[PDB]
């Protein structure tokens, strides 16, 4: 079950600022044409965020903090990612949550696994599901329409939080044709569902497929290769936001009031 | 007027009363058209509960919540309520409801609130401090003891540190409270965080088991899938009401809106605090909630010691084009301040004893009558 | 537009009516100045053709 | 901007009547500013403490603003005052006062 | 330092005391200006040149 | 506790507000006498009394 | 310097931005007196030696 | 004011609960001066059978 | 006694029944450390107009 | 500055009429690529 992907290829961390990202409705509340101030789990306006790749051979998938809140970002064109994976020690020793994406449809599971070293998924295409070697005292399930959906075109943005015992998610898709890095510009993230996981969470990770068509060897870290495709991660802190609202009642706009003394 | 100055008489002037009001004629209820009764059987009447380290939580939605099938069923020693009062459940609709279980002893009830302190509290379940939301609790010796003893449920007795709001902790690992580590197996100064109460019909009422539910929602400000028995009527538009959205009483008109609510929204607020909008649960269309009362009154009187009759300015009336005002007179006048009713026109140029307004100023004069 | 805390204001005491004499007492103040300022003369003088 | 005195008292006037709507949004201690979700979530002797809470937070700001209100009328006094003083002395005389 | 002087628990507590615009000899310059003014040209100089 | 004491504290600091409002009415308007008399008087010869 | 208390008071209200714009206006006032009072002449004139 | 009810039924005497004996049998008004009072009778309340 | 600032060495002398110490208004400028038995003095970290 | 330390502002050795009244005898304004000035 377990293939280590222990491929060497040594890359230093790239670090990106996010201009103006993040935003959610804080509420489900319809507001218009008024600037609302709010205190909530945001990202800091130009804030340093991590940059991870996943091109040809170079795979970034690993286990990343989970201190207060997360803000992930995709810049994708052939749905190499295909959701995440929380938990504190990510073994059978405590409970995990995995979110993952099947064609049409998304499974999400509270139950201790044993996830295995390197866990991915495989495209031929649908091949493999090698991301854990064990599941029990299996608690909580779920299942919903792709979290996910259709050169770096697409932005899914998202927003995990892991507020009391709710597992809240905010999710947005804009299509862009940038290729670099982030779009400057503006975008909220809506509400998409609220998990009561009720565990305890201070480690995520990321479930990247595979391609392996050409030719299969042996499939340990070798026959493998993975699409141009790059996440970003950005943490959240306690901030207050001033909100704009249009006539529609969408947010268009934001000021981070800490950021300096001309936004307070 | 004369209440306001705590005084029987008014000296001669112009005074402002009250704002204009239109009290409401009906009063409706506007609930999803639900049908179903919410399981309240297999919450509160179901065998095989579960352990306070392993409570269970179960969804509740898509149902009516008529809590008095319970009456002849079973009987609560404990009923509180948090962020809520009792009497307005039936008068509620509620957004996400989740019914949490299981079985502890009747000296551990207490602990079940916000703020308490305990193994349960501090170990097997917290409840969040801004906790909304009802807890239940009834004896449960005739069903989870048996003779000899009953060890089937467990509460965690040792943790590194106390649990979080809502947070479950299955984990089975051998604590460790020394200094000395063990590893997977149990030893002097190493405990199993997990034990077993011992339930016995003998025992006291302490130690008798107690089944434990708690009921989490929020009220309004999201949409509510769950409601009370409360029965809706038809809808009325464009008449001042006494409404009730989905458990959200109020008074106003209510009117077509262009506002366009995305699903997850349901109640839409202004500037201020006020629930301005609201989307009909029935027809999935949007309302305008507008206040009746609106509009100035300034009432125009003599000394009352010289004439008992008065004239009343209706600000923000336009008589020239069921006018808002209290009663119609022969006389009207129509003025930029506002509609002058009681007072009559006359062409000539005085100079001002009663300022009314703009460039108008009332008199006694001449069968005496007031004049404009 | 409630009953409730109308009658809950009505017991809490009547320092409205005070600020009413307040309010009121600015606006004949207004008045006032501009009849201060302005109404000088009550001969209306009409300029010559 | 030549008459920026006048302009300034109508922003005041504005200004304070959008400020004393706006803070109705103002809990002052209370669960809630809108006095709706307290009476439908609450019963009577519940719901006093939170009412009477948002009452005395009212009546404050309406006698902040009537305090403010007084000063300004004050100080307008004052202009007025003064420009009917220069009115008399200018307009219906000549002055000898300089400046 | 803060409990005996009193201008430190002032403004460790949010209370602040700004410089003003004119300083007290920019302020002896205006009068000195007047002084001389008054003194030369007596009291043509508040009505122009 | 908290909210009974925000409520003290900022009825303290809208007093003081409110003090310092009419103290600066009443600076105000000895400046502007002050203004006047330096404008009448330096700047000119005054024929009022006192 | 509590985050609970401030986290409050962005709760109770915004009261304290009109308190700031009281106090500021009550600053560009002295200002304004010292100008108006000082500042009458802009010529500076010297004193002859 | 005397009645009999089981214990469970106890907390339910008292202003704002709810309940059969609160909403068919026994009410108290919210606004309610005075005592409430009750003890276990099984010793007399009580028979074999 | 939880609280926010900074802690330095203070020339204050406190009588054996003494731990905490006060100022004009209600707050702890002063304070014993039971492990060490020395006096400290507490002074807010926020300071300066901006 | 007699007021305090100024930042982002350059210190100009010519003297102006007040745009902003920063504080003893201190004023800036925009000028000239553009900068604030003191
Ligand atoms: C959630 O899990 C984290 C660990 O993933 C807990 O924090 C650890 O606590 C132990 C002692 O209990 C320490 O030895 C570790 O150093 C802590 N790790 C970190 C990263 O802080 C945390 O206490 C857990 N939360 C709850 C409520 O139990
Ligand atoms: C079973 C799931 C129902 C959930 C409905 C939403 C919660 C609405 C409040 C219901 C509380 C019922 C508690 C029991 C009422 C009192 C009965 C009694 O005193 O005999
Ligand atoms: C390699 O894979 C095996 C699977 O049996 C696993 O036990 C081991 O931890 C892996 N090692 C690394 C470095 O990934
Ligand atoms: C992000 O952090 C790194 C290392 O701390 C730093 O070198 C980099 O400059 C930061 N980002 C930006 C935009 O400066
Ligand atoms: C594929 O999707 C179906 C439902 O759409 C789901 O039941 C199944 O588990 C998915 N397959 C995998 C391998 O996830
Ligand atoms: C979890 O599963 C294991 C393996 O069957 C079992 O021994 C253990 O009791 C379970 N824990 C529970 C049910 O809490
Ligand atoms: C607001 O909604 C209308 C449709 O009702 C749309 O035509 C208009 O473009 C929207 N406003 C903005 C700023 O997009
Ligand atoms: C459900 O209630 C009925 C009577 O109301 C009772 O006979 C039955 O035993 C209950 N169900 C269970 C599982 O105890
Ligand atoms: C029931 O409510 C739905 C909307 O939830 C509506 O479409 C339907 O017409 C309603 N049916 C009746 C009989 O009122
Ligand atoms: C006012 O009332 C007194 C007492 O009744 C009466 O004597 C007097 O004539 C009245 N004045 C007028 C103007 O009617
Ligand atoms: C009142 O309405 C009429 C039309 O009905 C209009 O001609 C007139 O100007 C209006 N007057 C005011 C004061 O609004
Ligand atoms: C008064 O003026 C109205 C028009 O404003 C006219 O209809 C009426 O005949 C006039 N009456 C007298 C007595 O002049
Ligand atoms: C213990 O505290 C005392 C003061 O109460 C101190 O004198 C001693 O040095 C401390 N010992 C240690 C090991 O910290
Ligand atoms: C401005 O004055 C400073 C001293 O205050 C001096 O160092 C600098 O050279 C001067 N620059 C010019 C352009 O006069």
């Amino acid at each position: 079950q377990c293939v280590n992907l222990t491929t060497r290829t040594l890359l230093p961390p790239a670090y990106t600022n996010s201009f103006t990202r993040g935003v959610y409705y804080p509420d489900k509340v319809f507001r218009s044409s008024v600037l609302h101030s709010t205190q909530d789990l945001f990202l800091p306006f130009f804030s340093n965020v991590t940059w991870f790749h996943a091109i040809h051979k170079r795979f970034d998938n690993p286990v990343l903090p989970f201190n207060d809140g997360v803000y992930f970002a995709s810049t994708e064109k052939s749905n190499i990612i295909r959701g995440w994976i929380f938990g504190t020690t990510l073994d059978s020793k405590t409970q995990s949550l995995l979110i993952v994406n099947n064609a049409t449809n998304v499974v999400i599971k509270v139950c201790e696994f044993q996830f295995c070293n390197d866990p991915f998924l495989g495209v031929y295409m649908e091949s493999e599901f090698r991301v854990y070697s064990s599941a029990n005292n299996c608690t909580f399930e779920y299942v919903s329409q792709p979290f996910l959906m259709d050169n770096f075109k697409n932005l899914r943005e998202f927003v995990f939080k892991n507020i009391d015992g709710y597992f809240k998610i905010y999710s947005k898709h804009t299509p862009i044709n940038l290729v670099r890095d982030l779009p400057q510009g503006f975008s909220a993230l809506e509400p998409l569902v609220d998990l009561p996981i009720g565990i305890n969470i201070t480690r995520f990770q990321t479930l990247l497929a595979l391609h392996r068509s050409w030719l299969t060897p042996g499939d340990s870290s070798s026959g493998w290769t993975a699409g141009a495709a790059a996440y970003y991660v950005g943490y959240l802190q306690p901030r207050t936001f001033l909100l704009k609202y249009n006539e529609n009642g969408t947010i268009t706009d934001a000021v981070d009031c800490a950021l300096d003394p001309l936004s307070e | 007027t004369k209440c306001t100055l705590k005084s029987f008489t008014v000296e001669k002037g112009i005074y402002q009363t009250s704002n204009f009001r239109v009290q409401p004629t009906e009063s409706i209820v506007r609930f999803p058209n639900i049908t179903n009764l919410c399981p309240f059987g297999e919450v509160f009447n179901a065998t095989r509960f579960a352990s306070v380290y392993a409570w269970n939580r179960k969804r509740i939605s898509n149902c009516v919540a008529d809590y008095s099938v319970l009456y002849n069923s079973a009987s609560f020693s404990t009923f509180k309520c948090y962020g809520v009062s009792p009497t307005k459940l039936n008068d509620l609709c509620f957004t996400n409801v989740y019914a949490d279980s299981f079985v502890i002893r009747g000296d551990e009830v207490r602990q079940i609130a916000p703020g308490q302190t305990g193994k349960i509290a501090d170990y097997n379940y917290k409840l969040p401090d801004d906790f909304t939301g009802c807890v239940i609790a009834w004896n449960s010796n005739n069903l989870d003891s048996k003779v000899g003893g009953n060890y089937n449920y467990l509460y965690r007795l040792f943790r590194k540190s106390n649990l979080k709001p809502f947070e479950r902790d299955i984990s089975t690992e051998i604590y460790q409270a020394g200094s000395t580590p063990c590893n997977g197996v149990e030893g002097f100064n190493c405990y199993f965080p997990l034990q077993s109460y011992g339930f016995q019909p003998t025992n006291g009422v302490g130690y008798q088991p107690y089944r434990v539910v708690v009921l989490s929602f929020e009220l309004l400000h999201a949409p509510a899938t769950v409601c009370g028995p409360k029965k809706s009527t038809n809808l009325v538009k464009n008449k001042c009401v006494n409404f009730n959205f989905n458990g959200l009483t109020g008074t106003g008109v209510l009117t077509e809106s262009n506002k366009k609510f995305l699903p997850f929204q349901q109640f839409g607020r202004d500037i201020a605090d006020t629930t301005d909008a609201v989307r009909d649960p029935q027809t999935l269309e949007i309302l305008d909630i507008t206040p009746c009362s609106f509009g100035g009154v300034s009432v125009i009187t003599p000394g009352t010691n010289t004439s008992n009759e008065v004239a009343v300015l209706y600000q923000d009336v336009n008589c020239t084009e069921t006018w808002r005002v209290y009663s119609t007179g022969s006389n009207v006048f129509q003025t930029r301040a506002g509609c002058l009713i009681g007072a009559e026109h006359v062409n000539n140029s005085y100079e001002c004893d009663i300022p009314i307004g703009a460039g108008i100023c009332a008199s006694y004069q001449t069968s005496q009558s007031i004049i404009a | 537009d409630s009953t409730e805390c109308s009658n809950l204001l009505l017991q809490y005491g009547s320092f409205c009516t005070q600020l009413n004499r307040a309010l009121t007492g600015i606006a004949v103040e207004q008045d006032k100045n501009t009849q201060e300022v302005f109404a000088q003369v009550k001969q209306i003088y009409k300029t010559p053709p | 901007s030549a008459l920026g005195k006048l302009q300034d008292v109508v922003n005041q006037n504005a200004q304070a009547l959008n400020t004393l709507v706006k803070q109705l949004s103002s809990n002052f201690g209370a669960i809630s500013s809108v006095l709706n979700d307290i009476l439908s979530r609450l019963d009577p002797p519940e719901a006093e403490v939170q009412i009477d809470r948002l009452i005395t937070g009212r009546l404050q700001s309406l006698q902040t603003y009537v305090t403010q209100q007084l000063i300004r009328a004050a100080e307008i006094r004052a202009s007025a005052n003064l420009a009917a003083t220069k009115m008399s002395e200018c307009v219906l005389g000549q002055s000898k006062r300089v400046d | 330092i803060a409990a005996r002087d009193l201008i430190c628990a002032q403004k460790f507590n949010g209370l602040t005391v700004l410089p003003p615009l004119l300083t007290d000899e920019m302020i002896a310059q205006y009068t000195s200006a007047l002084l001389a003014g008054t003194i030369t040209s007596g009291w043509t100089f508040g009505a122009g040149a």
